[PDB]
DNA sequence: ATCGATGTATATATCTGACACGTGCCTGGAGACTAGGGAGTAATCCCCTTGGCGGTTAAAACGCGGGGGACAGCGCGTACGTGCGTTTAAGCGGTGCTAGAGCTGTCTACGACCAATTGAGCGGCCTCGGCACCGGGATTCTGAT
DNA sequence: ATCAGAATCCCGGTGCCGAGGCCGCTCAATTGGTCGTAGACAGCTCTAGCACCGCTTAAACGCACGTACGCGCTGTCCCCCGCGTTTTAACCGCCAAGGGGATTACTCCCTAGTCTCCAGGCACGTGTCAGATATATACATCGAT
């Protein structure tokens, strides 16, 4: 037979098409999965983890800094609305706040 | 040498909202964990991850209890927070 | 006992946007985890849509709908666009 | 135990919470807010541990009852 | 004869409050929900039933935010509502 | 057609609300904060009617539209 | 073959044990559904349902009515503390509020 | 078309606890989505715990679980008191 | 107190439409039998949780002085509640028509399933470089003068 | 404005330990083929949503006026901050034990699947009685004196 060529890459993909093709089949969804549903999630995916790594990226050499952490992670979710919105109700571990002081209590 | 009162203050705020580590001791905050899931379930083991996760968990909602606290106390032309800017900020959020 | 995690893609992804850039083992673990909740996010709200309209396949409509129901504003703009184009060249082969 | 959360615990939870003055009696108000809370989210894990036949809370549990409150936490495991 | 200010404040309170029925002017909600909905999609029909159950979520939606903006002016000695109270209770609650 | 939701019925749902004092400026920050909500509700609910394929919004899917946005409404099949 | 004796019937219930089966069956929940859980849901089911009418009933006859309606069910479900809690998220179309005047507005 | 419905089963439970009471057209209706919303908030719980538990079938553990998770007080203690009496006719034919 | 206005509850009579019961049917649930695989149970192993000891040091507790912020009182002026006359459009009832929701029939593309192959992904090991800790000078900022 | 002192920032050096890379293996994704079925499309029906006209009347609106309340100012006193000193117990490291969590293997019983049948539940129809409306009235409450 013909090398096995992966969706990820038939799709120009780097996240696993199979692998979120099982996870659909296996977890109580639906009776069948289309071929185009992995295909479209693990593209969605990426794009949100590219964006938020980019963030945090810039926000690490902001810092002076050349390891993403969770600091870096949450400044990037936090300074930016969209991002802020999706992850409202979501704690991320070691991230602590944002500076923010009240103009009130200032001298 | 004395720093007016707030000077401190506010260097603790841009200290600790600069800082990420936990604030709550951990053998205390242990104890207390154990201490009140004791009377649901005895002789209860407890992950070391199972108590880092309580505790980060803990703290978050307590910050963002103590913001909103604050707020209300501003909203009341007050720069102290109080026992009724707890209450307030708690019935509004609908807990 | 093998456990998979999305760590190694994640990784490229890094790379591909940050050559020189990498993630320490508390900020890989947070983003499995967010990885983990988007996926059972959109794929919770294909499966109500599905059912709702009495169909037993979520096909990428479903999951374009789920989509634009939860990523706010651009952020469903690009998403739709990045599934519209990655299924199109899957399709083409 | 409630007393290990001493008060200058507390007032570095505030000064994160952007608190310039605190109160007296805030400490105890607070105290009990975080019993409350507590309660709940162990509560629920030890259902989790005891539905899976378990002695012993674990990270997964302790998620899990978080995210059924709607408080979700991101580093532990989901 | 003339009522001192407050007690047909109160009288309407007691009366609305015994009341069920829809306080919004069914004619004006249903335009609002039309013109609202071009800017999404043209041409758009509404079941009846749809903007009854816009106009019903709609209603208990403000009464409910009415009532944290309620709470907020009593925590600030006043007892009349302001926008700054709307946006104290709108913030704490989230939105 | 926002000034549609005249004084008066602002008036009577701050009266429900248990108000009983209310500033002049309350009326046009409350029409404000109706159109927002409005507008979310229905763009969901248009969503799901074009993801049917129909040109009609049901009741179902200003059901859904709510429910989704955490405010569950009965009384309209669901 | 035997007279069909209906699941409810064998449970001692008035919710369908038949129906409640096959919404799990389909309802995409899970791989296979055991025989007790149509039959523990029914009865939970059963049960919630007798304490909401039971208290709507007691409203009514306060209010002399003989029909339970709407603000009757609102009313049940807003003065139990625990039935409110369940029912936090939830708005009762035609239900009305409860009288409830602040202490401080009152002459 | 059939469109089905829980309104003749919360009539009879309404006719057993209240025989002289009956019931409006909207309460009934409101009724109908409050047993549709309490079931499935029970159904997607059971099937949280299975999948979390490496289970492919849910049972009356599952329920059970569910419903103290769900169900505040006296109201999960009673409820829990119904189901296991109602198993245990079941099981007994 | 008190009486007068006044809105609101209460008591009775007519109607009316909406709910409670009956009927016919049909389709979804029940009885019966089958296979097979998922879960229960029993043994094992090892890892990871619990418990204890000691020191040591950083953090908590306590005392005290004072200053600034909470809070109560007062005056004023203006914005909002109440009432009344006018006008405006909401509501209701009838009638029209046509778009589109909904159902049925047919058929073809598409996804489940299954067996063989193999290469992608994970566990384990190793190393080196990013970061952290230490220390010391520079810069900033605060408060008293 | 000034100046001294306290705190933070920055800069450089050393070490150490965790992230990155490499390698063996194994099991999960891929490929190729088959088969049933579900949903895409055409077409027909008929429901209900939209548009309009007319009349009525209840709600909205504009305005006058008075007064209660928001808000600014002032004084007082108390209680929280900030800092110095003592105590205590948190933390780190190190060791020991055992118990329970994860794994594997065997079995058996419990649930899906199929068929055949039949009864329960759900549209349709109807009639009659509970509640809505109207009217009169009684009664309690608000207000000015």
């Amino acid at each position: 037979r013909a090398k096995a060529k992966t969706r990820s890459s038939r799709a120009g993909l780097q996240f696993p098409v199979g692998r979120v093709h099982r996870l659909l089949r296996k977890g109580n969804y639906s009776e069948r999965v289309g071929a185009g549903a992995p295909v479209y999630l693990a593209a969605v995916l990426e794009y949100l983890t590219a964006e938020i790594l980019e963030l945090a990226g810039n926000a690490a050499r902001d810092n002076k800094k050349t390891r993403i952490i969770p600091r870096h992670l949450q400044l990037a979710i936090r300074n930016d609305e969209e991002l802020n919105k999706l992850l409202g109700r979501v704690t991320i571990a070691q991230g602590g706040v944002l500076p923010n002081i009240q103009a009130v209590l200032l001298p | 040498h004395r720093y007016r009162p707030g000077t401190v203050a506010l260097r603790e705020i841009r200290r600790y909202q600069k800082s990420t580590e936990l604030l709550i001791r951990k053998l205390p905050f242990q104890r207390l964990v154990r201490e009140i899931a004791q009377d649901f379930k005895t002789d209860l083991r407890f992950q070391s991850s199972a108590v880092m996760a309580l505790q980060e968990a803990s703290e978050a909602y307590l910050v963002g209890l103590f913001e909103d606290t604050n707020l209300a106390a501003i909203h009341a032309k007050r720069v102290t927070i109080m026992p009724k800017d707890i209450q307030l900020a708690r019935r509004i959020r609908g807990e | 006992s093998r456990k998979e995690s999305y760590s190694i893609y994640v990784y490229k992804v890094l790379k591909q946007v940050h050559p020189d850039t990498g993630i320490s083992s508390k900020a890989m673990g947070i983003m499995n985890s967010f990885v983990n909740d988007i996926f059972e996010r959109i794929a919770g709200e294909a499966s109500r849509l599905a059912h709702y309209n009495k169909r037993s396949t979520i096909t990428s409509r479903e999951i374009q709908t789920a989509v634009r129901l939860l990523l706010p504003g651009e952020l469903a703009k690009h998403a739709v666009s990045e599934g519209t184009k990655a299924v199109t060249k899957y399709t083409s082969a | 135990n409630i007393q290990g959360i001493t008060k200058p615990a507390i007032r570095r939870l505030a000064r994160r919470g952007g608190v310039k003055r605190i109160s007296g009696l805030i400490y105890e108000e607070t105290r009990g807010v975080l019993k409350v809370f507590l309660e709940n989210v162990i509560r629920d894990a030890v259902t989790y541990t005891e539905h899976a036949k378990r002695k012993t809370v674990t990270a997964m549990d302790v998620v899990y009852a978080l995210k059924r409150q709607g408080r979700t936490l991101y580093g532990f495991g989901g």
